[PDB]
């Protein structure tokens, strides 16, 4: 069947302003493995961003982790955005320091 | 004790278009990957090679290199002939390590993210409540005698050997600790009047933890353990949630133990 991801945006660093970090895009729970993920910095696409080949754990769904180079900002905002047949649309999880 | 998978991860979407990647790790840390355009198998370690010389490692390679044309082959024909007429499969080959050189070898594979085939002492296997139509290809498969063997022997055999050559071959990979560092932070929760104390740990290694938030000595058994997330230097992110009144808040902190730590555990104060 469709399995939906699920997608946890998460700091390498304790995030502070004005330093470079790496930001981290863990996606998981999905099936089938054909996905698109992309990395928002302000609504706009993240070209640099790199992949973990994609695995699958004991219980058989993917996961796979996306990250990118990042340094937090106030005004800034960074989401992550995962295309995937099991969504009519595509989801959006907007990284959040203070979660 | 330590797992060691091999997971493949096949998908087939016409009869002119398919694809195998394989990856394979030893618990946390992978040791290999195989991608359907690389005619070779890629190291991830500089032990990925375990003990087997350049030799024996061919001899293994050219052997995954002959099943994987195979296999793909073998299935694109099984999709003509079957069902009444319906692709994505998946293999998890491997063994598990015990303190006297014991181990349990292991081979499923699941059609459609679903668990069907495993094999066990001698013979490929249907699970119990699997597609009937299974049963004849299972069969067949089991009349090739000569991948039974094969497969015996990887299993039986080359599992626990070459898994134990990688376990000297990555001993300070394996055995590192990587320490944590930690955060702290709050967001409303629903419950009106409260918030939700938030303690982020990032960079450990291994992955055992523990992060408890504390009022002093009583430990504050409110505390929410996240799931563990990987971070992509091969080290662990993991947070704990607390859930408090307003302004209940004050003297609390976040303590964490951890391996890397001697016993000098970090405690970050609100
Ligand atoms: C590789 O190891 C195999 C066992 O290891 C397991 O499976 C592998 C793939 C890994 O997953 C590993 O981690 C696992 O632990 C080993 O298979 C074993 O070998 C023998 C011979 O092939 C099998 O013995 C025969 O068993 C049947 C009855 O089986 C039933 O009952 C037993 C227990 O009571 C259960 O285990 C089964 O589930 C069945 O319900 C006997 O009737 C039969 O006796 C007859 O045949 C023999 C010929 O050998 C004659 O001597 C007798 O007189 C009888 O005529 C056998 O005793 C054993 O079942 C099988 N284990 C398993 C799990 O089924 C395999 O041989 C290894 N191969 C190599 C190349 O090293
Ligand atoms: C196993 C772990 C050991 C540790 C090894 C360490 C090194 C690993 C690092 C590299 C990672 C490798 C990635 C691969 C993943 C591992 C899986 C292990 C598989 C072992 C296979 C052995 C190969 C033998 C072989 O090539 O046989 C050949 C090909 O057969 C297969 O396709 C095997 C398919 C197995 C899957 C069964 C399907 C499951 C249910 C389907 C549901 C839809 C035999 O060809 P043949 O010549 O017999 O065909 C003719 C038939 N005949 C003789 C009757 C006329
Ligand atoms: C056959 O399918 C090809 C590959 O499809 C792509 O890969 C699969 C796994 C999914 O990710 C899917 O959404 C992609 O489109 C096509 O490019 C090819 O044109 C198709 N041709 C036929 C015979 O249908
Ligand atoms: C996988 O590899 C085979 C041969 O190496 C090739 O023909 C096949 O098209 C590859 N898969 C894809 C989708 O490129």
């Amino acid at each position: 069947i469709q399995k939906t991801p699920q997608i946890q945006v998460y700091s390498r660093h304790p995030p502070e302003n004005g330093k470079p970090n790496i930001l981290n895009c863990y996606v998981t729970q999905f099936h089938p493995p054909h996905i698109e993920i992309q990395m928002l910095k302000n609504g706009k696409k993240i070209p640099k961003v790199e992949m973990s080949d994609m695995s699958f754990s004991k219980d058989w769904s993917f996961y796979i982790l996306a990250h990118t180079e990042f340094t937090p900002t106030e005004t800034d905002t960074y989401a992550c955005r995962v295309k995937h047949d099991s969504m009519a649309e595509p989801k959006t999880v907007y990284w959040d320091r203070d979660m | 004790n330590y797992t060691f998978r091999c997971l493949q991860m096949s998908s087939f979407a016409n009869r002119s278009w398919s694809r195998t990647d394989s990856v394979v790790w030893l618990g946390d840390l992978q040791t290999h990957r195989w991608s359907n355009d690389s005619a070779t198998i890629s190291f991830t370690k500089p032990w990925s090679q375990g003990k087997l010389s350049n030799q024996q490692w061919e001899k293994l390679q050219h052997m995954f290199q002959v099943y994987r044309v195979s296999f793909t082959r073998d299935i694109q024909e099984l999709v003509k002939m079957m069902s009444p007429k319906e692709i994505e499969i998946q293999l998890s080959a491997g063994c598990e390590m015990y303190p006297g050189n014991a181990s349990e070898s292991f081979l499923h594979v699941a059609f459609q993210g679903k668990y069907v085939v495993r094999f066990w002492g001698t013979s490929w296997q249907t699970v119990p409540g699997a597609p009937s139509w299974l049963d004849l290809p299972i069969k067949v498969l089991n009349a090739d005698q000569g991948t039974s063997a094969t497969v015996q022997m990887l299993l039986n055999d080359t599992c626990p050997l070459f898994v134990r050559g990688l376990l000297e071959a990555g001993k300070s990979d394996l055995e590192k600790q990587e320490k944590p560092v930690a955060w702290l932070s709050s967001v409303p929760s629903s419950a009106h009047g409260h918030r939700q104390l938030v303690c982020h740990v990032s960079g450990f290694y291994p992955k055992p933890v523990w992060v408890m938030w504390m009022r002093g000595d009583q430990e504050q058994q409110g505390t929410h353990r996240g799931d563990f997330l990987p971070n992509a230097d091969e080290t662990w992110y993991l947070q704990a949630t607390l859930d408090v009144e307003a302004g209940e808040e004050a003297g609390l902190a976040c303590r964490v133990k951890h391996s890397s730590l001697g016993g000098q555990d970090i405690i970050l104060y609100w």
